[PDB]
RNA sequence: AGGGUGAAAAGAACCCCCAUCGGGGAGUGAAAAGAACAUGAAACCGUAAGCUCUCAAGCAGUGGGAGGGGGACCAGACC
RNA sequence: UCGGAGAGAGGCUCGGUGAAAUAGACAUGUCUGUGAAGAUGCGGACUACCUGCACCUGGACAGAAAGACCCUAUGAAGCU
RNA sequence: UUCACAUCGACGGGAAGGUUUGGCACCUCGAUGUCGGCUCUUCGCCACCUGGGGCUGUAGUAUGUUCCAAGGGUUGGGCUGUUCGCCCAUUAAAGCGGUACGUGAGCUGGGUUCAGAACGUCGUGAGACAGUUCGGUCCAUAUCCGGUGUGGGCGUUAGAGCAUUGAGAGGACCUUUCCCUAGUACGAGAGGACCGGGAAGGACGCACCUCUGGUGUACCAGUUAUCGUGCCCACGGUAAACGCUGGGUAGCCAAGUGCGGAGCGGAUAACUGCUGAAAGCAUCUAAGUAGUAAGCCCACCCCAAGAUGAGUGCUCUCCUA
RNA sequence: AGAGAAGGUCACGGCGAGACGAGCCGUUUAUCAUUACGAUAGGUGUCAAGUGGAAGUGCAGUGAUGUAUGCAGCUGAGGCAUCCUAACAGACCCACAGACUUGAAC
């Protein structure tokens, strides 16, 4: 349940600290960012000497939240914090390496995000 | 409102979850039944100008029944019944006054229904609650919060339009809803499950009657 | 709304609520017989089954519990002699309300309760 | 807001004898009651 | 429950008692069918020779009134529909008094077959509206005919009568019918005079 | 700001309703004029009897008057 | 965001007591037109059984007297 | 490039509208008051998107211009007293107008720069400013109409109880990506379809409580201070309308769960047409017809015979003297 | 005029119905013996559910405290049973075979 000025930790390599997000995108006229939503975010604290410099325009996927996802299973799951990776407008990663427990949710539009995981739920 | 096939009427018994085997959970609310689903009366296009047959429903001790209705069952050669109904359809030759209805003779499995009851009764309500008005401001100065608004125009038109949203009473009403999906039927129990809700609580009326598709079930026009 | 909310209110608050029933059910365990309103009558059948119920097995614990609800404690005492006695066999249902004639300051529908 | 006109007389009467048509209903409530305790039959009610 | 005691009985006794004698002096009611100048009892009565005459209550009784049948297939609708008029208004009768119903019931049969002239078939355009804003309705004539087609003439003449109460009784003498058949075979209708020449159209 | 029961307090014994006030009889008086008392208009508040209103749009009247009722002596009139 | 539930004091019903500003008379619809140029009251259509109660505040150029703003007065006063 | 009329259209002309800046002073002065936001509508069309078309200097994709079309839609922020406008990130698109700034007896900022004060400037001066700056009180129990609901009376030609027809009225019929078709037509390539199928979303509506929860002063547990119950134990009161915390069933609720938006139905606007005259040729039109729109009307969903035009159906009841 | 038609209102017990009216359900609570219809509310008994291990008495410990008895104790706005209380007593409205005409049938 990410929404505009939401802040988020990043999962990956790729040098940046600490994203605000400003933007969902695809999901039209909607609020909410819930897990495997591409969001526009800016790039508050960034990780030194790195190719990223905050005050940065990006695009990132959210792959945590606080709020709750609803498999079919019946199964739920609650991380937390929030978290996103951020991509290209191809779907690869940025940064070459992940953090932290993903869900199979993501296995359909993100196949790399999924790859590079630590784990998988 | 032609209605697509008989439908029968039945008892709100509340929801609980159901399992498929590959692991779905789908929440299914689940329809008793009572002793009834009698044929009542048949009307044709010739004496009462139209088609349907009138279906009773929830059987009921004789005392509690008026004169002029128990007189309308004995007429049938029906037990005495709570509720009246009337289906419409396009033909009515199957139908004899007396006959009984069967759920399970016409409701097989991923079949679509259509369920009508009666709406939870909310009372009187306001502004906010029946049409989802948006709140005004909390706290800057504000006077307003819940409050509806301005409703009209200036001196012109100087009047409030018809129809203009208020409060007022909300719910308790006849309220359908489209297309669902039985999951499940327990002869043992003589109980219907549907995928879904359906309007008002345990102990409720409904009546189920097979989809009306606009294409297709229905007369065009 | 309220759906299924089963509680007396009383036009009184939770605490005062609560403190008027402990009142009017020692006031019915001591007199044996009283004048109410209907409304604090009809509240009052709980609270005093309670009583009664409570004192039917007679453990410490059950006297405890007695006893932190009514004010007088000799009430209780003599509820845990009489109760075996006067209502061995009666399976719940101890209290009988019989209503009268409305009260004239106010026009309060009145009404007696009566530990049967 | 205030009344801008003085209410009509005749008006003014049908809303107070609407006011005094409860009286109808509480003499019919009344008279039931006396009916009830003039046969002394009554074990929910009581009086002295 | 009809109480027939001494006392409701003595009553009606008499009630027919004052209303005999309220009929013996009374000055006795001539029709208007070959109504000579003055019958030898009415001549000691009020002036009526002297001053308009007005219609009393046995005159306009609504169970004698002439019944009249337009058959309107080949009628023009506005043409026919001031004939009917006139005649249920009472304009006809020497009798005519504004402020009383003399008329005729007429009955319309064929109301589906009334014709009109032009273009008017598509043109024409019978409005409603809710009385909330954008609550208009229209419909062109023909949609009208096809779904509800006695709307069509009873809209055309109710616009002929007098409006306020007694146009509104008034228009209640008006019976449409889509068919060729009306169920008023009882009432015995005559059929309706037409003086119009351009009234009938012929294709 | 608050005047006028009657000629005279003769200001109502006695009985009834009855905790008092208040009342109804009886008695006083030319009259009850009964003490909040002399003539007692209007607004305003009602009660009874006659006709009449619940498909109706209206500064409420007016000219026409259906039906119904009432007191007449110029009963063809008036209300 | 985007509201939700709850507790108290009112609101609501019943009994007791019981105001006020306001008020030519009011048998007090809508649209459109007209009109001292924004009409319940004039015209034409349309719509409307009688009458309560709870709520809402678009209208009645709603209500609380001189309009603080502008001008007038051979007005008033304070000040330079 | 040729070519006035794909698209622009100079010099001039003819109009409509009544939204800009104005002229007038018919209007109200007593307490008929301007611009922005909030809430809440509603209407117009000169159409920003979504539906259908004609022409193109239209290969395709995408445009350009124009025709019919107002059913629906028209985001969230940084910035301003602002109309205006600028930008950020999106988006199918982020339309322009009317409604006394639409809306102050619904809300709130400025504005009528009210009285305090200061700056610049003008004035000898008291003071002044279509200069700036900080501070600065609008009340309201709804009589009538209007509205949203919800009753009673009476009518409905004997009185009732049920079940319905549906005149009329409303709610809703919205939209985006992605995938097959097919990397097929089209084009040298780069690019890349119409038409028709399939899924996922958005917004909105209708319900609902199985799950995830919120509250839950019904309850259960810890726990501080302190006064009670004779004292320990253990409970009770108070710490407003929970002392403070941790949980919570039923209810109510959403962020949770379902479902909805169907029509080889009808008639049209633009347009495309077929037969085909008036003018032995031609012509979509004069006769007559065929396709066709998110529009119009039925179908869908609730209401509905006070629909006084008061409907139809089944049954019941009308005793005694 | 007596009586009280069918039905209605009131009363009495209620509600997932409700500002009030309104709506809905009840009002002696069955019999059974093979279905179902005769438990409205409260109470009582049991069950789901919540909370999270009662008091008392034992043991261990210098003690705060732990541990056993014991999925305990409290609660149970939800179900299901059982008439134990209250649905007692009752009251009010209400019963011109449906004015008049005209055809048709007999
Ligand atoms: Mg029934
Ligand atoms: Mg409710
Ligand atoms: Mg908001
Ligand atoms: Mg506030
Ligand atoms: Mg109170
Ligand atoms: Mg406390
Ligand atoms: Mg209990
Ligand atoms: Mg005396
Ligand atoms: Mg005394
Ligand atoms: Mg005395
Ligand atoms: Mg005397
Ligand atoms: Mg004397
Ligand atoms: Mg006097
Ligand atoms: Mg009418
Ligand atoms: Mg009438
Ligand atoms: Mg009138
Ligand atoms: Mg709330
Ligand atoms: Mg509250
Ligand atoms: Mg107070
Ligand atoms: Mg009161
Ligand atoms: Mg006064
Ligand atoms: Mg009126
Ligand atoms: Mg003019
Ligand atoms: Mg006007
Ligand atoms: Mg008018
Ligand atoms: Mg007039
Ligand atoms: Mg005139
Ligand atoms: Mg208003
Ligand atoms: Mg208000
Ligand atoms: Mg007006
Ligand atoms: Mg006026
Ligand atoms: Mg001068
Ligand atoms: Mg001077
Ligand atoms: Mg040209
Ligand atoms: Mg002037
Ligand atoms: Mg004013
Ligand atoms: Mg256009
Ligand atoms: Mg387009
Ligand atoms: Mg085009
Ligand atoms: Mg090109
Ligand atoms: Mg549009
Ligand atoms: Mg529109
Ligand atoms: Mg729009
Ligand atoms: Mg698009
Ligand atoms: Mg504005
Ligand atoms: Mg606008
Ligand atoms: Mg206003
Ligand atoms: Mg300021
Ligand atoms: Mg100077
Ligand atoms: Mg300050
Ligand atoms: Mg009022
Ligand atoms: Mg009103
Ligand atoms: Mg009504
Ligand atoms: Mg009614
Ligand atoms: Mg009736
Ligand atoms: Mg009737
Ligand atoms: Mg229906
Ligand atoms: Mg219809
Ligand atoms: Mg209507
Ligand atoms: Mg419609
Ligand atoms: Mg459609
Ligand atoms: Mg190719
Ligand atoms: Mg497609
Ligand atoms: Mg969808
Ligand atoms: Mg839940
Ligand atoms: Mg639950
Ligand atoms: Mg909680
Ligand atoms: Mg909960
Ligand atoms: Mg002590
Ligand atoms: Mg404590
Ligand atoms: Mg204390
Ligand atoms: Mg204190
Ligand atoms: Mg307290
Ligand atoms: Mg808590
Ligand atoms: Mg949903
Ligand atoms: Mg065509
Ligand atoms: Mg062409
Ligand atoms: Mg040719
Ligand atoms: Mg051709
Ligand atoms: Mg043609
Ligand atoms: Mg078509
Ligand atoms: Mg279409
Ligand atoms: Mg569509
Ligand atoms: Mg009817
Ligand atoms: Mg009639
Ligand atoms: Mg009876
Ligand atoms: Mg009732
Ligand atoms: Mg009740
Ligand atoms: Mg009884
Ligand atoms: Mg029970
Ligand atoms: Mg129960
Ligand atoms: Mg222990
Ligand atoms: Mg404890
Ligand atoms: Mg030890
Ligand atoms: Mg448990
Ligand atoms: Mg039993
Ligand atoms: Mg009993
Ligand atoms: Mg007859
Ligand atoms: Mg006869």
């Amino acid at each position: 349940m990410i929404q505009p000025q939401t802040h988020l930790n990043v999962a990956d390599n790729s040098g940046a600290r600490e994203l605000m997000c400003i933007r969902i995108i695809g999901a039209s006229n909607r609020r909410y960012a819930r897990i495997g939503d591409v969001i526009v975010a800016v790039i508050k604290e960034a990780i030194p000497n790195t190719p990223l410099e905050r005050s940065e325009v990006i695009r990132a996927v959210v792959v945590r939240t606080c709020k709750e996802l609803k498999r079919d299973n019946g199964m739920i799951i609650r991380y937390d914090d929030n978290a996103a990776v951020i991509i290209d407008q191809e779907g690869n990663p940025k940064g070459t390496r992940i953090f932290g427990a993903i869900a199979r949710e993501l296995r359909q539009k993100f196949a790399k995000i999924v790859s590079l995981a630590p784990e998988v739920l | 409102s032609v209605d697509a096939g008989i439908g029968v009427m039945g008892t709100k018994l509340g929801m609980m979850s159901f399992f498929e085997e590959d692991g779905t959970v789908v929440p299914v609310t689940v329809i008793g039944f009572k002793e009834g689903n009698i044929v009542t009366q048949v009307k044709t296009e010739s004496t009462d100008g139209y088609n349907a047959v009138q279906v009773g429903y929830e059987r009921l001790r004789d005392r509690k029944l008026t004169m002029p209705e128990r007189g309308h069952l004995n007429k049938a050669g029906v037990i005495p019944m709570r509720h009246l109904q009337e289906f419409r359809l396009v033909s009515v030759d199957d139908f004899t006054p007396s006959q009984k209805l069967l759920f399970e003779e016409l409701f097989k499995e991923g079949d679509m229904v259509d369920i009508s009851g009666t709406t939870i009764g909310k009372g009187f309500q306001g502004g906010i609650k029946r049409h989802n008005f948006k709140r005004g401001l909390m706290t800057h100065g504000s006077k307003s919060h819940r409050a509806l608004g301005s409703i009209g125009a200036g001196t012109t038109p100087g009047h409030v339009y018809k129809g203009k949203k208020m409060p007022g009473r909300m719910g308790g009403t006849k309220t359908k809803i489209r297309k669902l999906k039985i999951m499940k039927i327990d002869t043992d129990l003589r109980v219907v499950m549907i995928k879904g809700a359906v309007p008002g609580k345990p102990g409720n009326l409904l009546r189920l009657a097979p989809a009306k598709i606009v294409g297709k079930n229905i007369p065009k026009n | 709304m309220k759906h299924g909310r089963k509680i007396h209110r009383l036009s009184r608050p939770a605490d005062q609520r609560r403190a008027l029933l402990r009142g009017l059910t020692t006031q019915l365990l001591k007199h044996g017989r009283i004048k109410t309103t209907r409304a604090k009558a009809s509240a009052m059948r709980k609270y005093v089954d309670k009583m009664i119920t409570l004192a039917k097995e007679g453990s410490l614990h059950k006297r405890r519990q007695a006893l932190g609800f009514i004010y007088e404690k000799q009430i209780v005492h003599a509820l845990f002699a009489e109760v075996p006695e006067r209502y061995g066999d009666r399976n719940g249902g101890y209290t009988r309300i019989i209503r009268t004639l409305p009260r004239r300051g106010d026009n309060a529908p009145m009404a007696y309760i009566e530990l049967v | 807001a205030v009344p801008k006109k003085r209410t009509s007389i005749y008006k003014k009467r049908i809303r107070k004898n609407i006011w005094k048509k409860k009286g109808y209903w509480a003499a019919l409530k009344a008279f039931s009651l006396a009916k009830s305790l003039s046969t002394g039959n009554s074990k929910s009610f009581f009086v002295r | 429950r009809k109480s027939t005691s001494a006392s409701t009985k003595c009553t009606e006794e008499w009630r027919q008692l004052k209303e005999a004698v309220k009929k013996e002096f009374a000055i006795p009611h001539v029709p208007l069918d070959q109504r000579w100048m003055f019958t030898l009892e009415e001549a000691t009565g009020p002036d009526i020779w002297n001053t308009t005459w007005y219609p009393k209550s046995a005159d306009h009784v609504p169970t004698d009134k002439k019944w009249y049948v337009v058959d309107a297939t080949d009628l023009i609708l506005g043409r026919m529909a001031s004939t009917i008029a006139i005649h249920i208004r009472g304009k006809n009768l020497a009798s005519y008094t504004p402020s009383v119903d003399m008329g005729a019931f007429v009955i319309v049969v064929n109301a589906d077959k009334v014709a009109v002239s032009g273009k008017k078939r598509t043109q024409k355009l019978y409005r409603r509206h809710s009385g909330r804003p954008g609550g208009l309705k229209e419909e062109t004539f023909d949609q009208l005919q096809k779904r509800i087609p006695e709307r069509i003439i009873e809209h055309a003449v109710r616009g002929m009568l007098p409006k306020g109460r007694l146009g509104r009784y008034l228009f209640n003498h008006l019976k449409v019918y889509k068919g060729a058949e009306h169920p008023h075979q009882a009432q015995q209708p005559i059929d309706l005079p037409l003086r119009d020449k351009r009234i009938r159209v012929e294709k």
